[PDB]
């Protein structure tokens, strides 16, 4: 009753004389129904799971990143076409591609103690490969450019680029049941339901 | 018919590639792509250097144009450490670093072009007409 | 006085305005205390801040900029309502009625065309929309070309769809002209806003003692020309987060490279004054020809675009008093050797443009195994990502004793 | 993997072991050697089924060509006489009527010892040819491995304390 | 239909006044109100319901019945919203409200009924907060306080 | 494009050999066929077997004067995991190998690939390959997991 009451008020607030159709409105109630976003819990103390929401950068001990494959992130939204601030550019103009860069920028700067980056690079249908953004090639590129290991101190640029960025690359497996997850070393996998499963210690 | 060389294509008017079953096609395309992004081939050349924003690339499978971005990125990285080395330890990627004069508006190029990847214009069939429905649905008449 | 805060992080932001509110308190108990944000989380935060900071966090209003701006807008001007007549929905609603009465002009042959084809009234509300809501963008952002079509010229240098754009939103002046809706709306109120604030010799009443910017990084030249005037009077506090701690925005021309170079910010607390350039002499050498600075962290240079034009319409301001309260993060982590480069300007990335500097490969920064602050992982399916982060996020915290699932 | 999901990829060893095998096309639905539109006959004329089938032929050439252009390093071949006509002995086989049989004995109708000798003709260093033995000995050997022993770590303490910004409702 | 009546039923409210010394709500100036303040309260202390509810017995008297809520330790932020804060003659006071009243239709809604209902819905927890909340605002913003 | 840089020269002979024995072998005028050159790096790759160096490509041709459908499928899907078991055992002792140039690699399971164009004949390779103790994937299998 209040989207409705909200939309005829809407409509009666320019003093529309012709007359209306039931699916124009049957369409604006149902895109006025699913508009609404909650956001209540956003800082109540358990973990928070959001989207990229821009303009709100918050510094944190652990920002982890999710979906950061290439076409998910970062978000395009095409111009109208017609519309003439896309034609000439000013200072004060937004776009959700330079939004999303920014919000990048912002959660590398926010995050104080751990950052935790993870996307989809192989598929689960056809084991074809997924490659991440370009604001996740481009920061492994700054960071295989600008760090090396000191087990090969001096051997290559490009070698020890594809050492560092091949060492933080963690790639984990297809299946939770995996006994590599459960191999002991740098990572270990916490899942105690799946350790018999991996040990391959049951009755057929 | 003739041989094809990525470095000797005349890009005008209507062209005919064929390529074989087995033949680097993909990296026909990015070859073809670093052309006309850096404006090579002097005669047979493009008359100016275009964007990424104006290179269009039609492939009908999704996946295949994933790969075929990540391999023009992958490329477009290459060339700009290559140009900014003045050196490579490719020979195709050597007769285009000896094509160009310049090599720090070169370089300057293929890094915009590296920043402007997330919006380059290789799209699908259907999504290249959803696109241009879109855009100019005024001429066309779609909602 | 307008001042403008630049900081790292938000928490140096935070105590700033902790010493703000106890250094000068407010006159009127009941007065509520204007804290601009964007987002809800923002306002949420901040107000959590304030009461672990203060004890308490109450009477703290926290509005959109719009909304402040025309709640302003309300209490500087007379004769003006609490809403704007110019909505999206509302000129939506006047364009669904003033479209078919203008599809007999030859200007609009493109929208007749698109529209008389075949219509159970679809295409017409769908265009009403979107038109409204360019319109809605040009009342924000563009207030000149409102301004020209409001009298029938043209601008020059413009698309095609100013064609029919043009005739368009006079046809609405005229008809919001002629129902008994007012005529006052955001484009035109502006000048008259900022004139009345200049001109004037006492305060007018109504106007709050402090207004806070805070967790705003994005705002329209309008804006920020008509929060210049607003804070020629009223002390306004303007929080900006900035990763770097030089300049590191465009110019604009020569004589203004000159003034940029003229201005000089202060700290807070150390009260010294201190340069915006890492060289003063070398400034002119690292803007080009157009204006852009060539940015030595490629990072902040392809993500940072919107901060970039938003510390250039900052430096625009004449009257703006720049302080910086920066702290510096200690390399030691892989995290921290990328904030301090963002902060500091430099580029670590080696290019190897000799073949010394690419044979030997000690001239970068050592990375320990054992730092675990920056991590790239790959899946395979989205159960299983956040299947992987969960046991990191687990190992996260058994590697420390005090750690908060909030902070994560 | 079928042939059409095989466009693009690469596999080392090949096996084909039904590339002999052909279907006929009875819809009369062709395109015209001249406009190169497509021309679709309801009725069942005789021409349109026979265009018709030369592109259905062509189709099975370029079936051909894409399933044996994806082998790196060998490619086997399954060749049969096959017959689709329902006479047993007629005295000539349907090979022809396929693509590795155009290929193999150029175009034109043979017998099982014609199209032996039109394989055993084109006899090089990388094309041979052998007869199809039906025989198993054994079928595999496992040859399996031992497991290592592997554990899951266990968290010490709680993952976090009460910490909830709640309201009076929430105290009530 | 309800209309008519409506109007005049708040009328009769605001005429009512409510103070110790007959203070109306058509008194009120602009400045002086304040609808709908939103409070966070810290807490760094678990939160013993033990601990409170008898520091609560101590002193207020309605706390003679009801026996004592029980919830988990609660350390962090609280919510609240208060409905109205007003100053008059330089003293502030809090104003709630409370509408359900399904169960009485006679005038049998007195002080004694009233404490009842607030021992039954517990809403003396709720204006200790929200004392404590006011308590702190007015020591925060200003200078010189006494409660 | 002249160049072909994935397969072995012999396997690009035998291509070669195959389709230009008539003239317009697509039998199309507008599609021609033209011999494509190998790869100068890749001019040394060999499959090797436990006898000698294995040929690129060996026609099984089923002995017979007229054979039907089914029994053809399944005397060839016989031969083919024949073919499978004995590249598997004969892999798994470092006899049958992959060498480039003097790098040799043992074939393991993944790289043998068996192209069919149905899915019948394909379940039927798989259960002629099953009986003999092979584990097979269908990678061309679309079909639903709610029908199972």
């Amino acid at each position: 009753e209040q989207q409705w009451q909200a939309i005829i008020a809407e409509g009666l607030g320019a003093q529309y004389g012709d007359a209306v159709p039931l699916s124009l409105l049957r369409d604006e109630l149902a895109q006025r129904l699913d508009q609404e976003r909650i956001s209540q819990r956003f800082l109540a103390g358990p973990v928070n799971i959001c989207t990229l929401m821009p303009m709100r950068s918050i510094p944190f001990k652990v920002v982890c990143l999710l979906g950061m494959n290439d076409g998910v992130y970062p978000r395009q939204l095409a111009p109208l076409g017609f519309d003439l601030m896309s034609q000439k550019p000013k200072r004060g103009d937004r776009s959700r591609r330079d939004d999303d860069r920014y919000l990048f920028l912002e959660a590398l700067i926010s995050a104080q103690q751990k950052l935790y980056i993870s996307y989809i690079g192989r598929s689960i249908q056809d084991n074809s490969e997924r490659f991440p953004s370009v604001l996740v090639q481009e920061l492994i590129d700054y960071i295989g450019q600008s760090h090396y290991l000191p087990g090969d101190e001096a051997l290559n640029c490009d070698e020890s680029e594809a050492r560092v960025k091949a060492h933080l690359t963690c790639l984990h497996t297809r299946m939770p049941f995996d006994p590599q997850n459960y191999q002991p070393g740098e990572r270990q996998s916490y899942a105690r339901e799946w350790l018999p499963a991996a040990s391959q210690a049951g009755k057929a | 018919a003739e041989t094809l060389d990525p470095l000797r294509l005349p890009l005008q008017g209507e062209r005919l590639i064929e390529a074989s079953a087995g033949t680097g096609k993909t990296f026909t395309i990015a070859a073809l792509y670093l052309r006309l992004l850096l404006g090579l081939g002097g005669s047979a050349a493009f008359p100016r250097p275009l964007t990424v924003e104006e290179l269009l690339v039609v492939t009908f499978t999704e996946a295949a144009t994933a790969e075929l971005r990540g391999r023009i990125r992958s490329n477009i990285h290459e060339l700009r450490i290559a140009c900014l080395r003045e050196t490579t330890d490719n020979p195709l990627y050597e007769r285009l670093l000896e094509e160009i004069d310049d090599k720090a508006q070169a370089a300057q190029w293929l890094l915009l072009a590296e920043r402007q990847m997330d919006e380059a214009a290789v799209f699908t069939i259907h999504g290249f007409c959803q696109r241009m429905l879109n855009l100019n649905a005024f001429e066309s008449g779609m909602l | 006085m307008l001042r403008v805060y630049h900081s790292n992080r938000l928490d140096v932001l935070e105590a700033l305005m902790e010493f703000i509110v106890e250094r000068e308190r407010l006159d009127d108990p009941f007065e509520p205390e204007m804290i601009l944000v964007q987002s809800t989380g923002m306002a949420q935060w901040l107000q959590m801040t304030l009461s672990q900071k203060f004890g308490i966090a109450a009477n703290i209003d926290f509005p959109l900029p719009a909304s402040f701006i025309w709640d302003m807008f309300v209490r500087v001007l007379p004769e003006i309502p609490k809403e704007s007549a110019f909505n999206k929905q509302s000129m939506s609603w006047k364009l669904m009625t003033l479209l078919p009465q203008l599809l007999e002009r030859e200007d609009f042959t493109l929208l007749r065309h698109y529209l008389t084809d075949d219509s159970d009234k679809r295409k017409l509300f769908q265009l009403s929309s979107k038109a409204a809501d360019l319109f809605d963008q040009y009342l924000v952002y563009r207030p000149d070309w409102l301004a020209q079509w409001e009298t029938g010229h043209l601008v020059e240098g413009l698309g095609e769809a100013q064609a029919w754009q043009a005739p368009l939103w006079k046809a609405l002046v005229e008809y919001t002209h002629q129902l008994g809706q007012p005529r006052w709306h955001r484009a035109n109120l502006y000048q008259r806003f900022i004139e009345t604030l200049e001109s004037a010799t006492t305060c007018p009443p109504g106007l709050p003692s402090r207004v806070f910017i805070c967790g705003i990084s994005a705002l329209p030249p309008v804006y920020l020309q008509a929060l210049q005037a607003l804070g020629k009077h009223i002390e306004i506090h303007l929080l900006f987060t900035n990763p770097c701690r030089y300049y590191w925005g465009d110019i604009k021309d020569p004589a203004y490279l000159a003034k940029l170079l003229t201005r000089q910010r202060r700290h807070s607390f150390e009260d010294r004054e201190l340069p915006l350039f890492r060289d003063s002499e070398n400034a002119g050498q690292l803007f080009n020809s157009d204006g852009e600075q060539d940015v030595g962290n490629p990072l902040l240079a392809s993500w940072g675009k919107l901060g970039r034009d938003y510390i250039y319409l900052l430096s625009d301001l004449e009257s703006s008093q720049e302080l910086d309260a920066f702290v510096d993060v200690t390399p030691d982590n892989l995290l921290h050797n990328i904030q301090s480069d963002i902060l500091e300007l430099e580029n670590r990335a080696v290019a190897g443009v000799n073949i010394e500097e690419f044979s030997r490969s000690d001239n970068k920064r050592p990375l320990d195994p054992l730092d675990s602050s920056i991590t790239f992982h790959v899946c395979h399916s989205p159960q299983r990502e956040v299947e992987v982060l969960h046991d990191r996020l687990l190992a996260m915290l058994e590697e420390d004793p005090t750690l908060t699932p909030r902070d994560i | 993997v079928t042939i059409h999901k095989s466009k693009g990829l690469e596999y080392p060893l090949v096996w084909l072991p039904f590339i002999t095998n052909f279907r006929v096309q009875e819809q009369a639905f062709y395109h015209d050697r001249h406009s190169f539109e497509a021309v679709l006959d309801l009725n069942a004329a005789p021409e349109s089924v026979d265009l018709a089938e030369a592109e259905r032929l062509a189709e099975d050439l370029r079936l051909l060509y894409v399933a044996l252009t994806r082998s790196v390093w060998h490619c086997s071949l399954g060749v049969a006489p096959l017959v689709r006509r329902r006479g047993d002995k007629k005295g000539d086989t349907d090979v022809h009527q396929s693509a590795l049989g155009r290929l193999l004995q150029k175009g034109e109708p043979q017998d099982a010892a014609g199209l032996r000798t039109c394989i055993e003709a084109l006899c090089d260093d990388d094309i041979a040819w052998q007869t199809a033995q039906t025989g198993d000995n054994q079928p595999w050997q496992v040859n399996d491995v031992s497991t290592a022993e592997l554990n899951a770590k266990t968290l010490q303490r709680l993952p976090g304390d009460n910490w909830r910004v709640t309201s009076y409702s929430g105290l009530q | 239909q309800w209309e008519p009546v409506l109007t005049e039923w708040i009328t009769a409210v605001l005429q009512a006044p409510l103070n110790e010394t007959g203070v109306s709500l058509s008194q009120l100036s602009a400045r002086n109100k304040q609808v709908e303040m939103e409070f966070y309260l810290p807490i760094s202390e678990p939160l013993i319901a033990s601990q409170l509810d008898t520091l609560i017995r101590q002193f207020d008297p309605l706390s003679a019945g009801c026996p004592p809520l029980e919830f988990m330790q609660v350390r962090g932020m609280l919510k609240g919203f208060i409905d109205l804060v007003f100053r008059h003659e330089g003293r502030y006071y809090l104003l709630a409200y409370k509408s359900n009243w399904l169960g009485e239709d006679s005038s049998a809604y007195t002080q004694q009924a009233m404490a009842a209902a607030m021992q039954a819905h517990r809403y003396d927890l709720q204006y200790q907060l929200y004392t404590l909340a006011l308590h702190r605002y007015l020591r925060h913003r200003i200078a010189d306080y006494d409660y | 494009l002249d160049t072909n840089w994935r397969s072995a020269p012999g396997m690009v002979n035998s291509v070669n050999k195959l389709f230009s024995q008539t003239d317009d072998a697509f039998m199309f005028r507008e599609i021609p066929f033209i011999p494509v050159k190998s790869a100068g790096k890749n001019q040394a790759l060999r499959f090797v077997f436990k006898g000698e160096t294995q040929p690129a490509m060996k026609m099984w041709l089923m002995e017979g004067e007229s054979c039907g459908v089914g029994d053809y499928q399944s005397t060839m899907a016989q031969v083919c995991a024949a073919q499978i078991r004995d590249w598997l055992q004969a892999g798994q002792r470092g006899e049958a190998l992959l060498m480039n140039g003097d790098d040799a690699r043992p074939v393991r399971a993944s790289d043998i690939s068996v192209l069919v164009r149905s899915r019948q004949e394909a379940a039927q390779v798989r259960d002629a390959l099953t009986l003999l103790e092979i584990p097979s994937v269908y990678l061309s299998n679309r079909d639903s997991v709610f029908e199972t």
